[PDB]
């Protein structure tokens, strides 16, 4: 009685379900990066044409 | 970058740069979740960074 139960202990108000949050999806994305050139070399000037 | 900023923008515990050690194996990962999280703006997000 104090419960608010039948006469075998079954619950007289009907538990909740409580559905849960459920997972979530996840993403990823492309990163870049940047860079420079080298010094130039003087060329040693040959003799050829 | 990591290497770039010589862990100085990593961060590190008791030690310069960084000790190759749990500490820093973990911060790295935690970083990679964090940078594959980042989404499309993470380019820049890491540009500034």
């Amino acid at each position: 009685l104090r419960h608010n139960l039948s006469i075998d202990g079954q619950p007289l108000s009907l538990a909740i379900y409580a559905e849960p949050t459920d997972p979530k999806a996840l993403l990823t994305s492309m990163v870049q990066a940047s860079q420079g050139g080298s010094a130039v070399l003087p060329g040693t000037l040959s003799l050829y044409r | 970058v990591l290497v770039i900023s010589g862990f100085a923008v990593l961060g590190a515990k008791n030690q310069p740069a960084g000790q190759h050690n749990i500490d820093t194996l973990f911060s790295l990962y935690r970083f990679h979740q964090w940078i594959n999280g980042l989404g499309n703006p993470g380019s820049d997000t890491l540009d500034m960074l």
